[PDB]
DNA sequence: CACACACT
DNA sequence: AGTGTGTTTTTTTTT
């Protein structure tokens, strides 16, 4: 719930190198934009304006949200999305919210977002393979048991088998909380260590 | 104000007891039986013959204790094992 | 209570008697009040002793009034302690030193279990608390008294208490087929003693 | 007098329940399930002496868990900013002095608890998959039987835990896994859990449709606009026929006992895959839960008894918290 | 033990 | 003038 993610990333080109080492020469050699006047211009700015939300700019995060949500969005975004605009229209003093205003916000936002949208690591795209997950888990289990009598037998054995065959290197643990989750529903039953079948 | 007290008491059938205990721990269902589990027995009688309130224990009521000790010892087994066991201590369980 | 001894089937009435308010649960009553109830202290040559007290191990499913069944053992055998289990550990249940800073020595802290001796103690959540502890339990329990020996205090307090734990199954539901050891998230050695 | 008759209009009306919750929160998320949990949770129950040692807890045990995204957050903002005497935890860090038992010292004093603050008021506490199993223990013997105490040394006083509690957990990564179901999703304990009454379950998805209306809602729910006023009942008058619900609680009728037993036993069917069709989910606590939410059901109503259609309302309640897998 | 204060 | 009264953080040790 971040207003608006930036991403900076130390990946510079031959000639981007050449640039920016050439400004830190400018920079090794010293050892129209008033800089000072922006502090006491923000403050009075700050003391005077109050940005003021138009319907126009309303139907415009009307349909920005549920376009971010179609190309999922967060509500905090959205919530982001009215910060954004309130603070363009403090941008020279407008004192309302302009349609600039919320369309500036959304390609902020995008361009930071291609860097779908994988907000929180979340992109619709390959979501979640827990369901994979479990059924690779499962069908090992009735591997198990077809190759290893009982029900119930040693984790050792367990990190042995799913590690050749089914599935690549990974701790038993995964497998343990996903055996108490499914005792949880009392589908199956848990141990422990060794696991058991319902 | 009441001790009951183990005056009379049946050696030889607390002996088959711990007899029958042993060579089941053999089962992985089963859990080691100890000279501790025999004196559990001992004093589940003397609260069995404190729960009765004669200040003398009964050998009936020793044998209630024995009955009740046996039938945990065979709710702790493996449901495998344990209707070989019920049977085997079936000898035992008229008696209560 | 001479007139319903004589009476016969006190004994199961009794059974009834224990936590009428859990229905069902004949054995379990049983094992509670003969706990209640209590075995004979039992002493040789002065020395050996053989302790009268009843160390019940209780195995119950969640939501099973395994706390409300202590609860109810409580207040019916006058001297009473709870233990939660989880909340006490080593040194808060067997025997607890306190730095007394208004004294400005090291003090005797009561230990919930010298709280238990001469009484019943309740024992619940066990099966999820502290291992440690439990082997501090076992250690005060295999001689029915605590011996401490730290912070220039060698005390050794009597805990004469009949215990009752209180644990859950191997994911709350024990398995028959399953062994109990199996079942049992615990030591072995503490089923034992 | 015009409270005396707003309370007359509102028992006497059809859709007393659903109205209120309307009325309760700012009701952003159309599901309006949380809200009528709320709604329950605001009228509980009140605490069961048997004549036996065992006094049974009146207050049901609820989670409203969902995501901290969703309104579910919102909703408990709205709960501790309005709800009388309600302790809010964030539940990223979990102080023990913050908790029901704590220690202090000067002689020796017991840092304030949450219930003490709550007062009978809810748990309002949030994210329990991030409060401390240390912590969380404080509730478990607080939540099992009303029972504050410390087993450390010190005065230890028998704080009274008599309090409605809301997990309102938020699941493993913040949103919900349809795989981990409503069930291990969580680190929150099973024994903790079996407390727990009702759940209400957690759903989570993209949900074009909802991009559209809900979606829409949200602006002007919260812009210049945040206009979107819902209260069929004021605040204080709220708070009025809170106080007037808890004057009168239902109880059970022979009719409605052997309803509710009957009912109990279909529960037991839909508990399938399991033996004697295994109380399980809902336990005999949830037995409990279901006659405090017979109870809670027109409790508004403030009818002395307990009526088979607040069973049956009891019954989809259950099953909105069990068909989730 | 023995020397500056506050009256003694 | 009676006679009274005041000044010499660390570090283990739990745990
Ligand atoms: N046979 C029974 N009769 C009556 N109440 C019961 C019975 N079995 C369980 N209960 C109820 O189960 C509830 C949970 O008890 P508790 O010991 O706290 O559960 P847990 O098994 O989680 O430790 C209690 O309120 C108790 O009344
Ligand atoms: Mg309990």
């Amino acid at each position: 719930r971040f207003d608006l993610v930036y991403l900076v990333l130390d990946k510079v080109d031959e000639k981007n190198d050449r640039e920016l080492a050439k400004h830190l020469t400018n920079l090794y050699l010293e050892d129209v934009l008033p800089v000072e006047f922006l502090t006491m211009y923000i403050s009075y700015a700050k003391e005077h304006i109050h940005p003021i939300i138009t319907e126009a700019a309303k139907t415009e995060l009307v349909r920005a949200y549920v376009g971010m949500r179609k190309m999922t969005a967060t509500t905090r975004q959205l919530e982001s999305m009215i910060r954004l605009a309130e603070a363009h229209a403090k941008m020279k003093l407008k004192n309302v919210v302009e349609l600039e205003d919320v369309q500036e916000a959304v390609r902020l936002i995008r361009s930071a977002i291609k860097d779908k949208i994988d907000m929180n690591l979340v992109q619709t795209g390959k979501s979640v393979i827990q369901r994979k997950l479990q059924e690779d888990l499962s069908r090992e289990i009735m591997n198990v048991l077809k190759d290893q009598a009982s029900d119930s037998m040693s984790f050792n054995e367990l990190i042995k088998q799913i590690n050749e065959h089914s599935q690549d290197r990974v701790e038993s643990s995964d497998i343990q909380e996903a055996l108490s989750r499914l005792q949880q529903e009392d589908k199956v039953i848990v141990l422990g260590g060794v696991r058991r079948s319902v | 104000k009441i001790y009951p007290k183990l005056h009379q008491m049946d050696m030889d059938k607390v002996s088959r007891v711990y007899a029958d205990l042993r060579r089941e721990s053999i089962s992985t269902g089963s859990f080691p039986i100890t000279v501790r589990h025999l004196e559990s027995i001992l004093r589940i009688a003397e609260s069995f013959a404190k729960m009765r309130l004669s200040e003398f224990v009964s050998s009936y009521d020793l044998d209630r204790a024995i009955k009740v000790v046996v039938d945990s010892f065979v709710d702790a087994q493996k449901v495998s094992v344990r209707r070989q066991l019920r049977r085997s201590f079936a000898i035992y369980t008229l008696g209560h | 209570f001479r007139k319903i001894s004589r009476d016969r089937g006190i004994i199961d009435k009794i059974i009834s008697s224990m936590a009428p308010s859990i229905y069902g649960h004949r054995d379990i009553k049983t094992a509670v009040a003969c706990s209640l109830f209590g075995g004979v202290p039992k002493n040789v040559n002065g020395k050996h002793s053989i302790r009268g007290d009843i160390n019940v191990l209780l195995l119950g499913d969640p939501g099973t009034a395994k706390s409300q069944i202590l609860k109810y053992v409580e207040k019916t055998a006058h001297r009473a302690v709870f233990a939660t289990g989880q909340g006490a550990s080593a040194v808060g249940l067997t025997a607890s030193v306190r730095k007394d800073p208004i004294t400005k020595e090291w003090t005797l802290e009561g230990g919930a279990l010298v709280l238990a001796d001469k009484g019943v103690c309740l024992i619940d959540e066990f099966d999820k608390m502290n291992d440690q502890d439990r082997t501090s339990i076992h250690e005060a329990m295999e001689q029915q008294s605590i011996s401490i020996s730290k912070a220039g205090i060698v005390t050794t307090l009597q805990a004469r208490c009949s215990i009752i734990a209180a644990a859950n199954p191997n994911g709350g539901r024990y398995n028959s087929t399953l062994p109990l050891a199996q079942n049992v998230s615990l030591t072995e050695p503490i089923l034992s003693r | 007098s015009d409270e005396i008759n707003e309370l007359k209009e509102m028992v006497k009306d059809e859709h007393i329940y659903d109205k209120l919750v309307r009325s309760i929160a700012p009701a952003v998320f159309g599901h309006e399930a949380v809200k009528k949990g709320i709604l329950l949770q605001m009228l509980g129950g009140v605490h069961k002496s048997t004549v036996e040692g065992i006094k049974l807890r009146g207050d049901i045990n609820i989670c409203v868990v969902g995501d901290p995204s969703t309104s579910k957050s919102q909703f408990l903002k709205y709960v501790v900013g309005f709800a009388p005497r309600s302790v809010y935890t964030s539940g990223k860090a979990s102080s023990a002095a913050g908790l029901t038992a704590a220690v202090v010292r000067d002689d020796y004093t017991i840092e304030a608890g949450a219930l003490m603050l709550a007062d009978n008021g809810i748990c309002c506490i949030d994210e329990f998959d991030k409060m401390d199993i240390s912590d969380q223990v404080a509730i478990h013997e607080a939540m099992e039987q009303q029972t504050i105490s410390i087993a450390k040394a010190g005065i230890h006083a028998t704080l009274n835990a008599r309090t409605s509690i809301l997990a309102a957990a938020n699941p493993v990564g913040g949103r919900y896994n349809r795989k981990l179901s409503l069930r291990g999703n969580l680190n929150m304990t099973a024994p903790i859990m079996s407390r727990f009454d009702l759940f209400f379950v957690i759903l989570d998805d993209c949900n074009e449709k909802i991009d559209t209306e809900l979606a829409s809602h949200i602006v002007d729910l919260h812009m210049k606009r945040d206009e979107a006023i819902e209260p069929p009942f004021s605040a204080e008058q709220l708070r009025r026929y809170i106080k007037y619900a808890r004057t009168f609680k239902p109880i059970l009728t022979k009719e409605a006992r052997s309803y509710l037993v009957e009912k109990y036993k279909e529960l037991r069917k839909d508990d399938a895959q399991g033996f004697s069709r295994s109380s399980y989910r809902i336990t005999v606590r949830q037995l409990e839960s279901m006659i405090r939410l017979s109870e809670a059901i027109a409790r508004a109503n403030c009818v002395d008894e307990i009526t088979p259609s607040f069973i049956a309302e009891a019954y989809d309640l259950l099953r909105q918290s069990i068909i989730r897998v």
